[PDB]
């Protein structure tokens, strides 16, 4: 009825799977993040060898239809490789793995492995996972060429199934690290062959499955890093194939640019006269113009005239909210010419995701980018990226829109040099400014992250790194931090920007250290006061 | 390293 | 860095 995680705190392996194939699945998850007690006793090398023999011959067992019991077992035993990674009091011994291997070639070897079924597929991607947790990769090459081989459209029909053949992919992923993977993935043309066919299939393309044509192609681009094995020719062959067959930009382009990530990476894009494909994508994708003032410009993939004029419109309310919050006398900071804009508006995510990449050399696993570029440079542009999004504000509905504007203007009137010159921390200013400026008292999750017991000091925003990417700390606490100081200190923060307009880091540093000594009383009670009313 | 849960 | 996962 509920799950209950004190139960896999024991020494009894028969106890253990008592619970595993009572509790289920969704309960077994728990173990992923459990307390390091609950994962040193459950994850005993014991454990693991028994839970994994029990497995194997069930598994041996198995007659189709999917199975409750083999799923939290696959589970239970994938969640170990998991624990014994991230958790140093577990280090599993020499007789795990070969056992853990027995129990998945039990699955493979049964007459259903390749039944197609939602139930079963259930089961089965557990399995295609701990091949991956279990550092298997260099074992089971056949399964991904068969899987790849066999695979139609009546079991695409099947999410579950869609879910978990994708796992191969991440196999093959995985199998960089995997020394006996490395050693014997250059004899592997069957593969290749099958990776080649799999992505090329034109059936995919506007389908629930493109995604995994994409998968394939961009991890048949990683193979051509083998530059002398047997396979090289049959990669080289299949990538060409799959940029002669599919479009830079449009229907299908999530495999021609799969493809493109890995294979201009580990070789070289002349290989394949792909080279400089960024620019004609540039033009492409973002193919709208629409120009708000002689200072900004948007390019855009697909935005009504009424969501430019609306963005046009709000992005001069901003600034000139923000050159009166800021004092800034609309006064630059010198060696910046940044006087135009331009704004990079791609029609949603999965887009931006897609296209960003190539087009401005970023990574795009976050909401939006602003590049300053060199403000120095005589005619030098700046460019923010951003996308549309349903969740974003009306009438404009571009996610961040406001957000990365503020980063601009932050550039240009705070924060002397381009975006790498300070030499210290002011993560917490850039998006704490970019946060306060654009939503004002407005910020109930910064509300929330009061209330919920896990707070910061100033002294601990001050020095937060976009390292790992906490999203809670950097753009919450820093919103907090610049909303205290401007409410309760707008003189102190004109003189920290009197160092941060001229570039002096050290006494910028010097300046908000003291803040973080002072005014700590003062911030943890006004922050309790948010919380109240 | 290895994958989380689902 | 290089490229990521599936
Ligand atoms: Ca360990
Ligand atoms: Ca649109
Ligand atoms: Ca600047
Ligand atoms: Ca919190
Ligand atoms: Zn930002």
């Amino acid at each position: 009825e509920q799950c209950d995680l004190s139960q896999f705190q024991t020494t009894s392996s028969n106890q253990l799977m008592a619970a595993i194939r009572q509790q289920g699945a969704s309960c077994v998850n728990a173990l992923f993040s459990a307390d390091t007690g609950v994962q040193e006793a459950a994850f005993s090398s014991n454990h693991m060898y028994n839970v994994a023999q029990y497995t194997r011959t069930l598994a041996q067992q198995y007659a189709g239809g999917g199975s409750d019991e083999l799923e939290a077992l696959y589970l239970y035993l994938r969640a170990g490789y998991y624990a014994e990674f991230y958790n140093s009091n577990i280090t599993f011994l020499s007789w795990v793995t070969p056992a853990v291997k027995g129990a998945v070639d039990a699955f493979v070897q049964n007459a259903h492995f390749y039944d197609n079924g939602d139930a079963h597929g259930k089961v089965l991607n557990e399995v295609i996972i701990t091949m991956d947790s279990a550092g298997l990769q260099h074992a089971y090459l056949d399964v991904v060429t068969q899987w790849l081989t066999r695979w139609n459209a009546q079991y695409a029909e099947h999410w579950y199934m869609r879910n978990a053949v994708n796992g191969v992919f991440t196999l093959l992923f995985g199998g960089q690290w995997n020394n006996q993977y490395t050693s014997l993935i250059g004899e592997q043309t069957a593969l290749v062959t099958a990776l080649q066919a799999f992505a090329l299939d034109r059936t995919k393309v506007n389908s629930p499955t493109e995604f995994m044509a994409a998968n394939a192609a961009r991890e048949l681009g990683r193979l051509a890093r083998y530059t002398d094995a047997t396979i090289a020719p049959k990669v080289t062959e299949g990538l060409t194939a799959i940029f002669g067959q599919y479009p830079s930009y449009g229907d299908g382009d999530a495999i021609w640019l799969g493809a493109a990530d890995t294979a201009s990476y580990y070789a070289d894009c002349s290989q394949f006269n792909i080279c400089g494909f960024e620019d004609a994508l540039r033009d492409a994708a973002l193919n709208q113009t629409f120009i708000c003032s002689d200072t900004i410009k948007i390019r855009s993939q697909d935005m009504s005239q009424a969501q430019h004029l609306a963005a046009c419109d709000k992005m001069a309310y901003e600034e000139s909210f923000f050159h009166t919050t800021l004092e800034t006398g609309n006064q630059p900071v010198a060696d910046d010419h940044n006087t135009q804009l331009q704004v990079n508006i791609f029609n949603s995510d999965t887009d931006y995701g897609k296209y960003a990449g190539p087009i401005f050399g970023i990574d795009t696993n976050n909401g939006g980018m602003y590049l300053e570029g060199n403000p120095a440079n005589v005619g030098n542009i700046p460019n923010f990226i951003a996308y549309e999004a349903s969740y974003a504000n009306p009438d404009h509905f571009v996610w961040n829109l406001e957000h990365e504007y503020v980063h601009y203007l932050d550039g240009r009137f705070n924060m002397y040099g381009d975006f790498g010159t300070p030499t210290e921390l002011v993560v917490w200013w850039s998006e704490g400014v970019a946060e306060y400026v654009s939503r004002v008292n407005d910020n109930p999750q910064a509300i929330a992250t009061i209330q919920d017991g896990s707070t910061y000091t100033l002294a601990q925003v001050f020095d937060t790194t976009y390292d790992g990417f906490d999203v809670d700390r950097i753009y919450r606490w820093g919103y907090l931090a610049v909303r205290f100081m401007f409410e309760r200190h707008p003189d102190e923060v004109q003189r920290m920007l009197s160092a941060t307009r001229q570039g002096r880091w050290a006494e910028y540093k010097a300046i908000i250290s003291g803040w973080a000594n002072q005014y700590q009383s003062e911030f943890a009670q006004w922050t309790e006061a948010l919380a109240k009313g | 390293g290895p994958p989380g849960p689902p």
